[PDB]
Formats: C-alpha cells, sequence, structure tokens
RNA sequence: AGUAGUAACAAGAG
RNA sequence: CCUCUGAAUAAACUAUU
RNA sequence: AUCUAUAAUAGUUUUU
C-alpha cells in the first residue's frame, strides 16, 4: 500500500489542511556568489517592457532615459508600461469625487509630519548606501559621515535638527560644484575631490543585491538599496500614501495581523450585503505580474500634483523632489563576477566596474547577451535605470493607485448593469465582481482588465484565477467563509532565539502561548512544543538538569550547585533546574514564577547587582538595587542576561579605526548622562552643543545648590572656576 | 568501541560497488585507517572526548 | 571527487 | 614558519520590553 | 463608549 499523503485532501478541504502544503521544516534557498546577473536581467527586463518608449540624454548626468509615458497602447497581452497621464489623473480625480476631502486632509496631516519631524529619524533602518564609500554601512554611520562631509563642504542647515533643513542641505549640495570627502587605505587619511556630475551620479544610486532565505520561489531574485540623499524624501512621500490610505476600506495596508483580518472580513461582508440576492458574484484572487517594473516614477509625480492641489508651493517641492530623483536613478551593478582556469587551476575575481569594455570572450552565451544589452546603459560604473521602481518602494502609492482602480469599479463610473469591488494591498488583490449573468461577469472582468491595462498594470493571467464569491486568497490568508488558520507559517520561530538564557526561555514559552491564542495550536500540542523547546534549550545552553549524567564542560559546575542547593524547584533551568511551566501559567516570567522556591543564599547571589556580566551605574558610585543592563523579552535581569562576543572581521581591514571612534562617542555620550539625567529614557533634542549644553546645565546646578542650602560656597567657587576653565579651553 | 566488539564476523575489506568517479582505494584506505586508530585509541588506556 | 545550481565552496588575508 | 578572521536589503505588521 | 504614543530587538508577508 503506497503512502498518498496528499489523497488526505480528498476528505479534508485544501484551506482547513493548508498548512500541510508548507515545507518551512527544511532549510531556505541562499544564493552563493554574484548579484550582478540578477541586476543586469533586471535593468535589460524594465527597458524591455518600455521599449517603444522615448529615449534622450539626460544634461546632467549624461545617462540615456527612456519615457514611456503616453507611448503607444498594447495590441496584446504581454506585459507593458505605457501608462496614460489622462487616465492616472481621471483616476485619482474620481477617487476625490467618491471620498470627498481624503486628499486635503491628508495633505494637513502631512504638512504637520513635515513640519515636525527630526533628523533622527534616518538613523532607523539596517543598511544605507554611503556615497562616500560606495557601498553599504548602518544607517547612524551612513548619516553621520554624510553630516560630517556636509559641515566640511559648509552646508549647516542639518545643525537645525530638523529632516527638512536635511533636504534643503542635499538640494544645496547638488548645485555646489566640487564636493570633497575623506578615505581610508593601508590606516592614512586622503583627500578625494569630486566633480558636479560625479557627485550628482553618486546621489542618484541604488545598491544592489541578491536575497538570501526566501521560501516559495525555484531562482533568486534581486534587491535594492536606497542611498542618503532620497530617504528623507521618500519618507515624507510614504507618510502622505500612509494618510491616504488610512482612509480607504479597500485598502490592506498599513493594517495587519488580527486587525487586518478583521478589516478584511468587514469589508467582504459589506461587499455580499450589498450585492443584491439576483446577480451573480465572482472573486478573483489575483496578482500583478512585475508590478514595480512596469510602475513608474512619472506617473507617481503627477499623481502627487494631483493630491497636492490648492496647496503652500514649499509642501508640494518637498513631496515633488523625490519622484524627480526616482526617475533619474542609478543602479549598481554588484561585486561582479568570478573566473576560472582548470588548467592552471586558478581563479580570480573581475569586479563590475570593468564590465563597460572587458573583452566578451571569458562571459557565455547568457552573461555576453546580457552585457552586449546592458552597455550602452553604463556610466560610471552604474546603469542607467529611468523606467520603474527599483524593489519594494512606494508601497503605499501603489497601494493608493490600486485602490483607485478599484473605486472606479462602483456603478456610477461602469454606467452599465455589472460593478467591482475589492480589496488592494500593493500589487496583491482580490476583486469582486457582480453582474446580473455570466456574460456581465466576462464583461466587467475584461472592463477591469482593460483599465488596469491603461494606467500600467498587468493582471498576472497565469498566477490568477476565479470562483464563486465564498473562498479566495489575499496577501498569504486563506479565505474559506472566514480566515483559515496557517500554523506552518508561524512554524520557524519556534526554537531558540540566540539572545541570552533569560530571553530565550521568555521567548519560547511566549510563542507557545501566543500562537495557542492565534493559530489555533492545541493544549496538548502546546504541552509537547513545550517539552521539545526545553529539550533544544538546555542542549543549546549546556544547562541540563543538575542530577543527570550528560558529559559537558558547564556539567561539573551544575552539578555542585544542585548538591549545594536544599530546594531544587527554585533552581532555574538554565542552573540545572526542573521544569515547572505549564499551560496555566505559560504568561509568567521563570523567575517570578519560582520566586517563593528559592534559597536566600542562591537567590540573593542570582539577583546581585555587581555581577560582571551586567554593567554598573555610576549614579553616585553605583547603583546597587536592581540587577540593570534594550530589555526586549527580560523582565527581570538576572546573571542569565549576560551579552555575547561581537564579530571582529573588520579587525583585518582598514575600517578598524572606527572602532575606537564609536568607542570614544560613547565616553562623550557617557558623560553627556551625568548631566541630562533623562537623556536615556527619552531623547535631547537641542541645537547647543554638547560641551555648552553640559557647562550651563553645571552653572544652573550650581545655582540651585547654593541657594537651596545643598552645598557650600567653596564648591560653587570651584564650580564656577571650572566652568570658567572649559570655556577657555572652548576657544582654544 | 563497545558497539564494535558486539559484532564477530568481520572479513578482509573488498570493493563490491565502486564509485564510478573516484578512487576507491582510498576509501578503501579511509576504512582501514579507522580501524587502525579506533585500536590505536584503545590501546591508550584512555578514551578522550575527540579523536 | 563532493556539496551545490544560473554561482559559488572545495580556506582568505597580512 | 608565524599573526589575525569566520560576515548587518526596503515597507508594513506581529511579540516583548 | 473610544483607542495608530514613542525607541530597541527578533519573526512573518510582499516570482518574467
Ligand atoms: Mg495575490
Amino acid at each position: 500500500m503506497d503512502v498518498n499523503p496528499t489523497l488526505l485532501f480528498l476528505k479534508v478541504p485544501v484551506q482547513n489542511a493548508i498548512s500541510t502544503t508548507f515545507p518551512y521544516t527544511g532549510d531556505p534557498p541562499y544564493s552563493h556568489g554574484t548579484g550582478t546577473g540578477y541586476t543586469m536581467d533586471t535593468v535589460n527586463r524594465t527597458h524591455k517592457y518600455s521599449e517603444k518608449g522615448k529615449w534622450t540624454t539626460n544634461t546632467e548626468t549624461g545617462a540615456p532615459q527612456l519615457n514611456p509615458i503616453d507611448g503607444p497602447l498594447p495590441e496584446d497581452n504581454e506585459p507593458s508600461g505605457y501608462a496614460q497621464t489622462d487616465c492616472v489623473l481621471e483616476a485619482m480625480a474620481f477617487l476625490e469625487e467618491s471620498h470627498p476631502g481624503i486628499f486635503e486632509n491628508s495633505c494637513l496631516e502631512t504638512m504637520e509630519i513635515v513640519q515636525q519631524t527630526r533628523v533622527d529619524k534616518l538613523t532607523q533602518g539596517r543598511q544605507t548606501y554611503d556615497w562616500t564609500l560606495n557601498r553599504n554601512q548602518p544607517a547612524a554611520t551612513a548619516l553621520a559621515n554624510t553630516i560630517e562631509v556636509f559641515r566640511s563642504n559648509g552646508l549647516t542647515a542639518n545643525e537645525s535638527g530638523r529632516l527638512i533643513d536635511f533636504l534643503k542641505d542635499v538640494m544645496d549640495s547638488m548645485d555646489k560644484e566640487e564636493m570633497e570627502i575623506t578615505t581610508h587605505f593601508q590606516i592614512g587619511k586622503k583627500k578625494q575631490r569630486l566633480n558636479k556630475r560625479s557627485y550628482l551620479i553618486r546621489a542618484l544610486t541604488l545598491n544592489t543585491m541578491t536575497k538570501d532565505a526566501e521560501r516559495g520561489k525555484l531562482k533568486r531574485r534581486a534587491i535594492a538599496t536606497p542611498g542618503m540623499q532620497i530617504r528623507g524624501f521618500v519618507y515624507f512621500v510614504e507618510a502622505l500614501a500612509r494618510s491616504i490610505c488610512e482612509k480607504l476600506e479597500q485598502s490592506g495596508l498599513p493594517v495587519g495581523g488580527n486587525e487586518k483580518k478583521a478589516k478584511l472580513a468587514n469589508v467582504v461582508r459589506k461587499m455580499m450585503t450589498n450585492s443584491q440576492d439576483t446577480e451573480l458574484s465572482f472573486t478573483i484572487t489575483g496578482d500583478n505580474t512585475k508590478w514595480n517594473e512596469n510602475q513608474n516614477p512619472r506617473m507617481f509625480l503627477a499623481m502627487i500634483t494631483y493630491i497636492t492641489r490648492n496647496q503652500p508651493e514649499w509642501f508640494r517641492n518637498v513631496l515633488s523632489i523625490a519622484p524627480i530623483m526616482f526617475s533619474n536613478k542609478m543602479a549598481r551593478l554588484g561585486k561582479g563576477y568570478m573566473f576560472e582556469s582548470k588548467s592552471m587551476k586558478l581563479r580570480t575575481q573581475v569586479p563590475a566596474e570593468m564590465l563597460a569594455n572587458i573583452d566578451l570572450k571569458y562571459f557565455n552565451k547568457s552573461t555576453r547577451e546580457k552585457i552586449e544589452k546592458i552597455r550602452p546603459l553604463l556610466i560610471d560604473g552604474t546603469a542607467s535605470l529611468s523606467p520603474g521602481m527599483m524593489m519594494g518602494m512606494f508601497n503605499m502609492l501603489s497601494t493608493v493607485l490600486g485602490v483607485s482602480i478599484l473605486n472606479l469599479g462602483q456603478k456610477k463610473y461602469t454606467k452599465t448593469t455589472y460593478w467591482w469591488d475589492g480589496l488592494q494591498s500593493s500589487d496583491d488583490f482580490a476583486l469582486i465582481v457582480n453582474a446580473p449573468n455570466h456574460e456581465g461577469i466576462q464583461a466587467g472582468v475584461d472592463r477591469f482588465y482593460r483599465t488596469c491595462k491603461l494606467v500600467g498594470i498587468n493582471m498576472s493571467k497565469k498566477k490568477s484565477y476565479i470562483n464563486r464569491t465564498g473562498t479566495f486568497e489575499f496577501t498569504s490568508f486563506f479565505y474559506r467563509y472566514g480566515f483559515v488558520a496557517n500554523f506552518s507559517m508561524e512554524l520557524p520561530s519556534f526554537g531558540v532565539s540566540g539572545i541570552n538564557e533569560s530571553a530565550d526561555m521568555s521567548v519560547g514559552v511566549t510563542v507557545i502561548k501566543n500562537n495557542m491564542i492565534n493559530n489555533d495550536l492545541g493544549p496538548a500540542t502546546a504541552q509537547m512544543a513545550l517539552q521539545l523547546f526545553i529539550k533544544d534549550y538546555r542542549y543549546t545552553y549546556r544547562c541540563h538538569r543538575g542530577d543527570t549524567q550528560i558529559q559537558t564542560r558547564r556539567a561539573f559546575e551544575l552539578k555542585k550547585l544542585w548538591e549545594q542547593t536544599r530546594s531544587k524547584a527554585g533552581l532555574l533551568v538554565s542552573d540545572g533546574g526542573p521544569n515547572l511551566y505549564n499551560i496555566r501559567n505559560l504568561h509568567i516570567p521563570e523567575v517570578c514564577l519560582k520566586w517563593e522556591l528559592m534559597d536566600e543564599d542562591y537567590q540573593g547571589r542570582l539577583c546581585n547587582p555587581m555581577n560582571p556580566f551586567v554593567s554598573h551605574k555610576e549614579i553616585d558610585s553605583v547603583n546597587n538595587a536592581v540587577v540593570m543592563p534594550s530589555m526586549e523579552y527580560d523582565a527581570v535581569a538576572t546573571t542569565h542576561s549576560w551579552i555575547p562576543k561581537r564579530n571582529r572581521s573588520i579587525l583585518n581591514t582598514s575600517q578598524r579605526g572606527i572602532l575606537e571612534d564609536e568607542q570614544m562617542y560613547q565616553k562623550c555620550c557617557n558623560l553627556f548622562e551625568k548631566f541630562f539625567p533623562s537623556s536615556s529614557y527619552r531623547r535631547p533634542v537641542g541645537i547647543s552643543s554638547m560641551v555648552e549644553a553640559m557647562v550651563s546645565r553645571a552653572r544652573i546646578d550650581a545655582r540651585i545648590d547654593f541657594e537651596s542650602g545643598r552645598i557650600k560656597k567653596e564648591e560653587f567657587a570651584e564650580i564656577m572656576k571650572i566652568c570658567s576653565t572649559i570655556e577657555e579651553l572652548r576657544r582654544q | 568501541i563497545k558497539c564494535m566488539k558486539t559484532f564477530f564476523g568481520w572479513k578482509e575489506p573488498n570493493i563490491i560497488k565502486p564509485h564510478e568517479k573516484g578512487i576507491n582505494p582510498n576509501y578503501l584506505l579511509t576504512w582501514k585507517q579507522v580501524l587502525a586508530e579506533l585500536q590505536d585509541i584503545e590501546n591508550e588506556e584512555k578514551i578522550p572526548r575527540t579523536k
């Protein structure tokens, strides 16, 4: 009897067992080598989707640019980027008509946000392409380097601390005839001068790479990272788009999780109720093919221009800068390639800056064709990519465009017996079409398809399907008369996080509890998950029970602690103790759970503030009250809240000196916390220099203490003298 | 070592199904080396954690 | 040889 | 021979703090 | 009855 698991679907509906279709217990696919091939393929495909457009040369950068806007209307079903400007404007106008005042209120809120936002908002994120180093750096590091260069080039509006002043600095730097930066080598400092066009090309460049660990894809794909100059404008544009999306029912963003599921269910049921009882209703689960390679920045500029009508000119300019910068963008090719010689048995790395004029005998047929097609677009080591949105950017503005097309489906606009509505989320969509008969359904689907074609949106025919209303799929949520649970999606979260012992224990128990609450994880399976997690935890941290004979380097200490302890149940699992968790007490921290079972000596040693595994404060001498470290998933800090080592790769590079710098920064920051205690709790805001603020605080504190009698006049005189000395040092 | 001792019937190893793209004598020598070093560690009056 | 799969590892650097 | 080192995309959401 | 406060960390979703 051959075992066929799939046959289980002959009795269990596919949705009710959808979790079986996710093979998320194996490792996900990874990319091994370079991403240059994928970047070249993306650029060539983006230009192919717009080949019938207008070719021009940019007078500021010299890069060829392709303009498909107002291009020929398609005669077939292949993807195309020939959006019609009048149609996009009409879609925006009708969206405004259906929801009066949406754009006005959105613009008011966005004006407040723009006027209030601080520059430190840019420090958020993981990486950022640093134009001063032609590679990726941490966002804070990139911002610091850019501010330093601007200050060296006489661009200091950012001192105001407002993001918009930083954008003014960027705009003013665009007009500089030259820029000067510093470079490191084998760890000296040298000066480099960039002419206007070189700096302009660097400012419009987005780095590219390959994405790793993505589920459900056979082939790899490319992703992009924006530069420092464009982040602020994109942030403001996305704030406006978020404000707009918050006011639309069809929008699937920016809501998520249970709230998103509730909103989608409410919207779908309202659509069902509005449907007449004597007309067919169908639902289309749809995908859009190459959404980001067919959307054009110029159409986003048009949409922003229409949205910001009757608004102050400065607001319109600051919003319009982003599409302007994105339609003149460049793409970094990547690492390059590697060549191998079998006879000589050697390997070498060929950088991507040489692809412009490298002989094509080394490459195979596919790569040779890629390079030949892309060579005309290569400038200064990058590729000219005018059309298309690169990767995962302007998601909410794309959502607005999709929702406008959905809004075009009302009977007041179709002017016939069929109509449609549905749900939009970036590029994914579900479409409910109502019509008296099947021919009406066909006509409505065709009209929706063609209207999407007009605005440069292509419905994926091979990934989209249609059935009767009642079941569909949207953004990986499977609706079968209501959304169904999918446990396999969250399954990778089970295990050991890798923060430390306390945090990992908390994360494991909390994950089990949350999956019980949300993903329909049963009681018995919850208990078995707890057992498996404790097993994995003990094996990872070498903290098996003290009454066992598992051979590990940590077993001797645990055995001694177990033998010297009277109350065993009070010991943590990290100390070789037993497991006291069950269903009823998954919501309680481990240390608090067994606090009333710990020996006094063990409890005091565990929660001893003077433990070198957690740092110490400096108020008075040392805050010897509680173990204090960023305490995520760690309610109570103990000796098990230690911190692991750091990666030491940079020690073999020229950037290792940067370590010193950051250390020194910390030093200074530490001192600032001795004058302003609230800085750690809440972020300080000011324009004065750190030294000036500290000296002023010292003077005012001395005066207040002397007036209130907390200090004697000798200390006051000494503090004033030292303040004067610091003032003298400030000038010298 | 204890599990290896419980089996009696060892013969002289010989290649039954060769690896087409490999060098089978190297595999045979690898097996012989494993046996020899197992005996060696068994003869040093102490079994270490790693060999 | 092998892993692996549209490009890499099968140590790199000083 | 010897020294060092084992590799941080965007948006939104979820959980904890 | 309403209910988008910030910042850190990890996880999930978003293919010609
Ligand atoms: Mg879809």
